[PDB]
């Protein structure tokens, strides 16, 4: 018997089961719905999604993004979440293939409901589908091409990359100055990854087309009040020192005297250490001076007096870009100016930008940190805008750091399926029809591609079959017309890793959702 | 049927005996009985469905909406939300079963839910409970006494692992990171050989730390012979890397010295602010040397410290790394050969801790950043780092892992063995049929029961493999009277063969034992339960 | 235990060897305190409050037995019942002041431990009644017999 | 014998040895922490100078019970009231047992 | 109010191409500072000609590059339009602050407030090698009552702040100081106690606060200074009886709670340098005015005025008076409206004709 | 659920021994209290309100008690016989 | 309720034996004060007042309000 129908109560209430053939039918109908969802998003012609919220804020977001749109929704399917969770891990990963590997999911997972209802053991599914993705790995790992060697190859690989991954996003309308600055922001890291140093400012107003990379530096952070607000070859000194009502750490210390006379001395006293405090922050021969907290008044003037600036309040972040961009040292002792290096740039200076006053270092000496100004004419606009622009630098940094890449357009599916297929046709028994179904999902995958954009689907993926079965290992969609084409000379390419990862993913969360077959749900809170 | 009694008196007068008792309820004697031996059923139905290689998961999900897909019966069971008192005791069952031995988990439930389901005809016919819990009894004895009689023994030594490689695998078969079966059983073997007392002793579980990151793929697990760490150096232009790094364990936060008990420090005049300011700023410079004075290339402290100490700490070339845990000093402590100083005066160069590579680990776009301290000299630590493609194949494997590594510390403790797929169990009621024809009649017919019951093992792994389940225990039954090989099983994977022991399909001994034995004692206490007074409020 | 101030105490220490021998010396002076109290004969204390660890530790180490009586009118009938004398100090006691009896120990009757102050002489201030029984109304009604 | 619980034992535990042939244990009613002096103690200092000395003799004071305890012969050291991590390194330092709240009974 | 973004944000949409359209007014109003409302009208029929577009069978992505073409063909018909404008062209410059003010209510004062508006932004910017107007150098100061034919365009600083110096107003050649400093009893950052354990100390306590107060009034005094300004103080007593008694005897007027945002804008204006420590309060770091009082608007309320600095900044004030405070914030919006306007002449200086020429050339 | 079982149906009350005889002898007593004042010569006069209104003002025995309502079935009793003497003889109603 | 799924109370064994004992015995309790010439006579009132002063065990019998079926029996007999 089972649990739930048995004469005998076995649950608290509120807290049920379901079995085999329920459980499985609720998670299909979960992943089923979920890829629907974020489908339709998929390819250089997908439209973008409304997140109206339900909050008391109600905070509108336009998006394209395929793990943002599944993050933000109340989602009570258990496999759904397994979905939601392998998109958020995806794009935690890489910054693209999303989308890609949520659809290749769900594609999955309706194919292995079909071989159930035909009839199949899942073990055997789980089995055929775990040889299908040995075969469709070693053949996309044969597939790369790599030219990270070659300067100006590379240089071109990754401005199609850039492209590529910016061409379903809203920046496909100026996707070549934008996959211009993604490319010039990412090879101004010098190799580091770290993304933090690349900032990116949204300021409303003005056409997309108005963004632009920075060449030197801007801060967001003001200047005290009697300090200079131009500088020429600045000798910058980034601290992380208090300078505010400073106080000697022994807490258990306090001021205790008899007479008010030695109270004024100890203010006095305390007044003269904030001097010499400043007194040896400028034996350093400093110009602009950033310290990381705040800076109170006295420090202030004893700053303006000596016609130094002094921009306070620059957070960890802040203090860490600016030591990238200019090459000084966090510095929180000044007993050894000769221990401590001081940033170097040409000009600083006050821009305006918007509504809104930055301070703008320009001729920077290192230059490793980069600053990205938005402009749109909505809010929506402007975070759609950071968030293909965070997806562009993600791959790009990618394919820095390994530089193989592969052809996109659904080439590298394509080839994917073949290989499968050609493995499928030499397998005795049903495995040999789970991956059929493998290679029918891969082959799915560009089917979407292609309805996103209205074209013959079915016609374009049956030529592009017959191409790749051929022997034309670099045939793709070319969506300028709705033709095959080849992707080689279209440059379309893709990062491998991305790729690897999306198939990876996808076959791991199908076999992972595969295996249940019961799903109990506790008592609700 | 319930509600107690209610008579109310043969005068008319009330009757009150119990507190609440009109809203109380009670079963008594047989119904009870059937009941329980009901609600074991279900319970050992829902489970014996994740048995074997082909065996499923279940998806689980708690109150607050979190999902864990899972093959671990132990897991199972306690997350499932029962209110049966004999489903708790089933949870309840598993959970000794995790904590003693840490497999089998799910072979114990349906043990039992298969004894007391014979016992359901057993009791039908007309026998006293107490009588059929005996025979279960002696029937386990005999069982016992003929896997002690069946076993075989395997090294443990660290030269050859093979034996544990095969039985590391025998226990992860099931779960869902058989897709790197080897590498997993083999990380978990080296794992448990490496953090282990010699001569037999304990394996202590606080040596073995178990971490997982989202990202990457689950082929990238490894085995760190060091220790992984959460957190990173504390000034972001320290260098990411030290090489034949000679660590520095303090407990003491890099700041001026504060003294326990209640006290102030009084500042009477100008001479006694420029005394403090000056005691602080040597009290730095202080720490500072003697830190470096022992020649050590990493300081760890465990409390974090402020500014003026980051900056020296880089002035200095000393990367650093704060606000680390307890459990991380001392483990980094055990790994790197070092000892925990608490104080700067009682450091010296003889309690450094020396490893190989200090690195910081990055994990995509992701911001996040771990440090790693391996290529230890002697590591006495072990670590497990573990990815994924989501959190639930992590967790899964994190469980899984644990698994193996209990199996690898049952066969340390005890090396003798079994071998799996139903052919212990076919063995066990094989011996028990023999032992029941000497026996007189009327515990024949629970020993009969104890020997199906038995049988349901090989009969649950069939089935969930597609085989018929029937026909095939008969099969491997007849040819293991015929030839005299107790290595016979039931072959789940379709290897064509049937011997275990050429599949090596190994399982510990003292595994089984522990099944049977708990098995039988849980059956016998709910056999000698006739009685159940509920509340029966049906509070809110 | 060692007395304390009535209106506040606190412990103004200004150097280190205040610091490092302020506990020592307590512990000394209970210990004194102890031994002093020992010196006179007395080997049972019974103490109308509660009793410190170190002056448990040193009552131990001179084989004096305890007995923490919590309400008053037990102990004033302990007073009564062996001739001592109530002291409101930790001073040792003088010789009319110290209570004798002819056995204090430590018993077992039923399942409740019970402290006995027995004479052997058939006379004293003070005669108990131990009632048994099999229910705890029936011992109350005895007790209402016995009244 | 006696057998019970390990408790709560803190960092540089599991470097102290978990095995004697011969153990001298050091049964104690002793908070082995670095901690006040006593609830109603007040420490009164104009000096820099005094501060190091206050500091000095907290330490020197748990020092001297650890060495006290050490210099005892024990091996296995079990407290009614806690101990500290300080305490738990200096017996692991010197190859000893420490296990601090160990019940009553 | 009549600024379309105004109406956009004041009233909740609950639509996300509603909401959207607030956000391109915001836009707007921040690239433009006017216009917000046509720039949303066009929009409105943008979608509506987009509703039969899509109706006739047109997929929505062919309508958006040939929006785009169109787009492009327009901006270039539109600086084809446009006609070259210099900053020393005053004529153009009211026209234009005209042209903004005619559709608001201020449009019978609009013969005071544009040349107002057009003097305002030209005082805060150089006319030569200018390329923006940052509006947050021109203060707008609302005052209820009076009429709005009396609002006012002072070149100095309009201070809301009142006298705590009763007695002495509109004081003369003026020599203003910025301390950001407390006037009160000693005080250290670390916690402080004094112990008395005699009366003489208990009397000499007293007897040096009184001391202290003194030296500092009389080195406050010693520069020449006689306006004080006092920086608003939380912590400590920014000003006590003790120091205002002795500044009003030695005929200082002074100012309390000035707050720390208006510092910049002070020391912009005045020309005043900020002064922390008494010991850096010197002569030099004083402002010289001509004129500093406090003047009453017909019993609707008290401003202090500094009128005539030697050495002023780049900063003005605007004083706008009103019946009721509705009209108040509208005159304040429509004087918003023209100086935006005048702003998008300083930067990328191009005039075109309004009354819908543009636009209807552009359809054509 | 399960509604309780019972021997005799709900709301059946039961008393016996001592009580029920000092009960009805209490009645009894109390019945004759209420007249006891309404015989002989010198008897003083009753006002009995009826529920229909009207107003008995009488001296007779049987009129006051057959006027009045009791829940005690020994009054009732009590009043039945003051009746039955009314009927038989036609005064004595009191004395009885 | 169980695996009987009958709508309505079960009773077996020494539970509704005792039930039917409970039952039988309460009637007669209600009569046995009523035999012999040292007996006596009940009083009974019917919920509107209406006295039946009675020692007749049949009479007494068939006024009473009996729920349990073993009770009617009784009162049957
Ligand atoms: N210009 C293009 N031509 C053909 N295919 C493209 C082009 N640009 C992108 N694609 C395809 O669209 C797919 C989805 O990319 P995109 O929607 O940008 O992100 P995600 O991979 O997260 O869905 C990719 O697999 C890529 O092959
Ligand atoms: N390769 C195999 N071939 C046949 N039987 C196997 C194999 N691996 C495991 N089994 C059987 O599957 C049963 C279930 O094991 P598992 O699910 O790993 O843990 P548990 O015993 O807790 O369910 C074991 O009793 C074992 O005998
Ligand atoms: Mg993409
Ligand atoms: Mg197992
Ligand atoms: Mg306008
Ligand atoms: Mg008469």
């Amino acid at each position: 018997a089972s649990l739930s129908l048995a004469p005998v109560n076995i649950f608290k209430a509120g807290a049920d089961e379901e079995r085999a053939e329920t459980a499985r039918l609720t998670s299909f109908i979960g992943a089923i719905a979920i890829g629907d969802l974020v489908k339709s998003t998929l390819g250089p012609k997908g439209m973008d999604k409304i997140l109206l919220s339900s909050g008391r804020d109600a905070s509108l977001m336009v998006t394209n993004d395929g793990a943002t749109i599944l993050k933000n929704i109340g989602v009570d399917n258990p496999a759904a979440k397994v979905l939601v969770d392998m998109s958020r891990v995806q794009d935690d990963e890489v910054g693209d293939g999303t989308t890609s590997v949520t659809v290749l999911a769900a594609e999955l997972l309706r194919e292995a409901e079909s071989l159930i209802a035909k009839k199949i053991h899942p073990q055997t599914i789980i089995a055929g589908w775990r040889e299908a993705t040995k075969a469709a790995r070693e053949a996309l790992l044969s597939s790369a091409v790599d030219h990270g060697s070659d300067e100006v190859k590379f240089r071109q690989d990754l401005m199609n990359i850039a492209g590529t991954t910016l061409s379903s996003k809203l920046l496909t309308h100026h996707k070549d100055h934008f996959t211009k600055l993604a490319v010039e922001a990412v090879l101004r890291l010098k190799g580091s990854g770290n993304l933090e140093a690349i900032h990116i400012i949204k300021k409303l107003g003005g056409s997309l087309a108005d963004s632009y990379l920075d060449e030197g530096f801007l801060l967001d952070k003001k200047i005290g009040v009697n300090q200079p607000k131009r500088i020429e070859n600045a000798k910058i000194l980034i601290a992380n020192t208090g300078m505010d009502t400073d106080k000697i750490k022994i807490f258990g210390s306090r001021v205790r005297v008899d007479s008010t006379a030695k109270v004024a001395e100890i203010e006095h006293a305390e007044k003269e250490k904030m001097k010499e405090k400043v007194e040896r922050i400028l034996k350093h021969g400093i110009n602009c001076f950033i310290n990381r907290q705040l800076i109170y008044n006295y420090p202030e003037q004893l700053f303006g007096a000596a016609g130094v600036m002094a921009i306070e309040h620059a957070d960890f972040a802040g203090v860490e870009r600016l030591a990238l961009v200019t090459g000084g040292e966090i510095a929180s002792t000044f007993d050894h100016p000769e221990l401590v290096k001081l940033g170097s740039c040409k000009l600083i200076e006050e821009v305006m930008i918007g509504e809104d006053k930055l301070i703008h270092f320009s001729g920077v000496a290192l230059g490793e940190a980069c600053t990205i100004v938005l402009r749109g004419a909505t809010q929506q606009i402007l975070d759609e805008a950071e968030r293909s622009l965070h997806d562009a630098l993600c791959v790009l940094a990618q394919t820095v750091k390994d530089s193989r890449t592969v052809y996109g357009g659904g080439c590298s599916e394509m080839l994917m399926a073949h290989a499968v297929t050609q493995l499928a046709n030499r397998t005795p028994g049903k495995e040999a029809v789970a991956m059929e179904s493998y290679a029918k999902a891969l082959r799915m995958l560009p089917t979407i591609i292609a309805d996103n954009a209205g074209y013959d689907s079915a016609d374009l993926v049956a030529q592009l079959r017959a191409a790749h079965s051929e022997g034309n290992t670099t045939a793709g969609l070319d969506m300028r017309e709705g033709t095959i084409g080849d992707m080689a000379i279209l440059g379309i390419t893709e990062s491998f890793q991305v790729k690897r990862q999306v198939l990876l993913s996808a076959a791991e969360a199908a076999e992972v959702i595969l295996r249940v077959d019961n799903i109990i749900k506790a008592a609700p809170r | 049927a319930s509600m107690g009694t209610l008579a109310f008196d043969e005068y008319g007068r009330p009757f009150l005996i119990i507190k609440d008792q009109d809203r109380k309820s009670r079963l008594m004697g047989l119904e009870a009985l059937k009941s329980h031996i009901m609600a074991a059923k279900a319970v050992a139905n829902t489970m014996r469905t994740s048995l074997g290689p082909n065996g499923l998961d279940k998806m689980m999900v708690d109150k607050d909406g979190d999902v864990t897909v899972t093959n671990d019966g132990a897991t199972i069971l306690s997350m499932m939300d029962v209110d049966h008192q004999i489903a708790k005791l089933m949870v309840e069952l598993s959970k000794s079963q995790d904590d003693e031995i840490g497999d089998g988990t799910t072979g114990v439930v349906v043990l039992a839910g298969a004894l007391l389901e014979e016992a359901e005809q057993l009791l039908d016919r007309g026998i006293h409970p107490i009588r059929i819990a005996d025979g279960y009894e002696q029937a386990a004895r005999v069982a016992i006494e003929h896997l002690d009689k069946i076993s075989d023994s395997v090294l443990v030594d660290i030269k050859d692992t093979e034996p544990l490689i095969q039985t590391a695998k025998t226990t992860l078969g099931s779960k869902v990171v058989n897709s790197c079966h080897r590498q997993m059983a083999e990380i978990a073997v080296n794992a448990v050989l490496t953090v282990a007392d010699m001569e037999r002793r304990d394996v202590d579980f606080e040596l073995i730390k178990v971490e997982g990151k989202v990202g990457g793929r689950l082929e990238d697990t490894k085995l760190i012979k060091g220790v992984i760490v959460d957190k990173d150096f504390s000034h972001p232009q320290m260098p990411k890397k030290v090489e034949d790094a000679k660590i520095a364990i303090l407990t003491c936060p890099f700041e001026p010295p504060k003294p326990k008990t209640k006290h102030k420090l009084d500042v009477t005049s100008v001479e006694d602010y420029k005394a403090l300011q000056k005691y602080e700023k040597e009290k730095f410079e202080e720490m500072i040397q003697q830190i470096k004075e022992t020649g050590a290339n990493l300081a760890i402290c465990q409390w974090g410290f402020d500014d003026e100490a980051n900056h020296l700490l880089l002035q200095n070339n000393l990367p650093a790394v704060r606000w680390v845990g307890g459990p991380e000093i001392e483990l980094i402590a055990i790994a790197t050969g070092g000892r925990i100083v608490p104080r700067f005066s009682e450091l010296t160069a003889e309690k450094l801790g020396f490893a190989g590579l200090v690195q910081e680990i990055s994990f995509g776009t992701t911001k996040d950043k771990m440090l790693v301290i391996e290529q230890c000299k002697n590591s006495r630590a072990v670590t497990i780092f573990i990815r994924g493609g989501n959190k639930m194949i992590i967790e899964e494997a994190k469980r899984s892992l644990h698994d193996a590594l209990c199996v690898i510390r049952n066969l340390i403790r005890d090396n003798r063995v079994v071998y799996g797929g139903g052919a212990a169990e076919i063995s066990c009621a094989l011996a028990v049929s023999q032992e029941a024809d000497k026996c007189p009649t009327l515990e024949q017919y629970a020993m009969r029961a104890f020997a199906d019951a038995l049988e349901v093992i090989p009969m649950a792994l069939s089935e969930n493999s597609g085989m018929n389940p029937i026909q095939t225990m008969t099969e491997v039954r007849a040819r293991q009277v015929k030839e005299m090989n107790p290595a016979l099983g039931i072959d789940c994977l379709h290897k064509g063969t049937n011997d275990m022991k050429q599949q090596h399909v190994i399982e510990t001994l003292i595994g089984k034992k522990q099944q049977i034995s708990l098995a039988t004692q849980m059956v016998r206490m709910i056999l000698k339960i006739d009685d159940i007074r509920k509340p029966g409020e049906s509070e809110e | 235990d060692g007395m304390i101030t009535e209106t506040k105490g606190t412990v103004l220490i200004k150097t280190a060897e205040e610091l490092m021998n302020f506990s020592k010396g307590e512990e000394n002076l209970m210990d004194a305190q102890v031994k002093a109290i020992a010196d006179t004969g007395a080997n049972v204390v019974v103490t109308g409050g509660k009793v410190a660890d170190m002056a448990l530790h040193y009552a131990n180490k001179y084989n004096i037995m305890l007995v923490r009586l919590n309400s008053k009118w037990d102990l004033r009938r302990l007073c009564k019942t062996v001739g001592a004398t109530a002291l409101p100090r930790l001073t040792p006691p003088v010789l009319e002041e110290m209570g004798h009896c002819d056995s204090v120990y430590l018993s077992e009757v039923g399942d409740t431990q019970v402290v006995v102050f027995k004479h052997e002489k058939e006379d004293g201030a003070i005669s108990t009644i131990v009632l048994r029984g099999s229910t705890d109304n029936l011992m109350d009604d005895i007790e209402r017999a016995v009244d | 014998g006696v057998a019970f619980k390990k408790t709560f034992s803190y960092a540089g535990f599991e470097m102290q040895p978990k095995k004697y042939h011969n153990p001298k244990i050091a049964l104690l009613n002793v908070e082995l922490e670095l901690k006040a002096e006593k609830d109603n103690a007040e420490i009164r200092v104009h000096t820099v100078e005094d501060y190091q000395a206050i500091v000095d003799a907290e330490w020197n004071i748990l020092y001297d019970k650890l060495e006290k305890i050490h210099h005892s012969g024990a091996k296995v050291v079990l407290s009614k009231l806690p101990i500290g991590d300080v305490a738990t390194q200096y017996f692991a330092d010197r190859d000893m047992f420490c296990a601090g709240r160990v019940p009553e009974e | 109010t009549n600024d379309g973004a105004t109406i956009l944000k004041q009233m909740q949409v609950l639509h996300p191409a509603a909401r959207m359209l607030v956000e391109l007014s915001k836009a707007q109003d921040i690239e433009a500072g006017d216009g917000t409302t046509s720039v949303v009208i066009i929009a409105g029929s943008l979608l509506d000609s987009c509703t039969k577009l899509l109706q006739k069978g047109i997929h929505p992505t062919i309508i958006s590059e040939s929006f785009q073409k169109a787009l492009e063909k327009g901006i270039e018909i539109l600086t084809d339009m446009s006609r070259p404008v210099e900053l020393s062209d005053r004529e153009t410059l009211l026209n234009s602050a005209t042209t903004s003010l005619n559709s608001k209510v201020v449009s019978q004062y609009s013969s005071l407030l544009s040349p107002m508006s057009v003097n305002a932004v030209m005082k805060v910017i150089d006319p030569a090698t200018a390329t923006s107007v940052d509006l947050r150098d021109i203060k707008i100061v609302k005052k209820l009552g009076g009429t709005i034919d009396d609002c006012e365009l002072v070149e100095g600083l309009v201070l809301t702040q009142k006298v705590s110096n009763s007695g002495i107003t509109r004081v003369e050649k003026a020599k203003i100081g910025l301390i950001q400093f407390c006037l009160s009893a000693p005080k250290t950052d670390m916690d402080n106690q004094i112990v008395v354990s005699d009366y003489a100390q208990m009397d000499r306590v007293l007897r040096e606060e009184r001391a202290y107060i003194l030296n500092l009034v009389k080195q406050i005094k010693k520069t020449g200074c006689n306006v004080l300004l006092i920086q608003k103080s939380i912590l400590r007593d920014a000003l006590s009886d003790l120091a205002l008694h002795f500044l009003n005897k030695m005929k200082i007027m002074v100012i309390k709670d000035i707050e720390r945002e208006d510092i910049e804008f002070i020391c912009k204006t005045i020309g005043t340098k900020p002064v922390a420590h008494i010991d850096q309060f010197t002569a030099d770091m004083l402002g010289s005015a001509e004129l500093a009082e406090e003047v009453n608007l017909n019993g609707s309320g008290k401003l202090l005025k500094i009128t005539g600095c030697a050495s002023p900044g780049k900063t003005v004030t605007i004083v706008v008076r009103g019946s009721n405070k509705l009209v108040i914030e509208e005159a304040e919006r429509s004087i918003h409206d023209a100086l935006c306007v005048i702003r998008c002449l300083v930067k990328k200086r191009a005039l075109i004709a309004g009354g819908g020429a543009p636009e209807i050339e552009l359809a054509l | 659920g399960h509604r309780p079982v019972l021997v005799l149906s709900q709301n059946t009350k039961r008393e016996s021994g001592r009580k029920v005889q000092s009960g009805n002898i209490n009645a009894a007593k109390t019945i004759a209290d209420i007249i006891r004042t309404c015989l002989g010569p010198k008897s003083m006069m009753k006002m009995l309100l009826d529920p229909m209104g009207g107003i008995v003002m009488t001296n007779d025995g049987n009129a006051i008690l057959r006027e009045i309502q009791v829940q005690h079935p020994a009054a009732k009793s009590m009043i039945e016989i003051s009746r039955t003497q009314d009927e038989e003889v036609g005064d004595g109603t009191t004395s009885v | 309720e169980g695996p009987l799924s009958v709508f309505g109370d079960r009773s077996t064994g020494e539970t509704i034996r005792s039930q039917n004992v409970m039952a039988a015995a309460s009637i007669a309790n209600i009569v046995k004060s009523s035999l012999g010439p040292v007996g006596l006579d009940k009083m009974l009132v019917d919920d509107i007042g209406d006295v039946t002063i009675t020692n007749d065990g049949a009479t007494i019998l068939k006024l009473l309000e009996v729920e349990h079926p073993a009770a009617k029996v009784l009162c049957e007999l």
